[PDB]
C-alpha cells in the first residue's frame, strides 16, 4: 500500500509535522 | 478486466487534463453525475479512483 514515491562535514535537518 | 472482477487503479498527486479525453471522439460515452463534464479542470480532491 503505497501512496507517494517520489526520486531524485555537518549536516542540519529539521523534520516537522503540521497541518498534514 | 472483466465486469465482475472490476479493476480500482488509485490517483495520489498528480496533475492531469481532462480535456483532450473529453474532446475525443474516440469515447462513445462520456456522462458525468454530480459535476458538470464541461467545467472539470477547476475541481480539487485529495483522492481519485479509476
Amino acid at each position: 500500500n503505497c501512496t507517494f514515491e517520489y526520486v531524485s562535514n555537518l549536516r542540519e535537518f529539521v523534520f516537522k509535522n503540521i497541518d498534514g | 478486466a472483466s465486469v465482475y472482477a472490476w479493476n480500482r487503479k488509485r490517483i495520489s498527486n498528480c496533475v492531469a487534463d481532462y480535456s483532450v479525453l473529453y474532446n475525443s471522439a474516440s469515447f462513445s460515452t462520456f456522462k458525468c453525475y454530480g459535476v458538470s463534464p464541461t467545467k472539470l479542470n477547476d475541481l480539487c480532491f485529495t483522492n481519485v479512483y479509476a
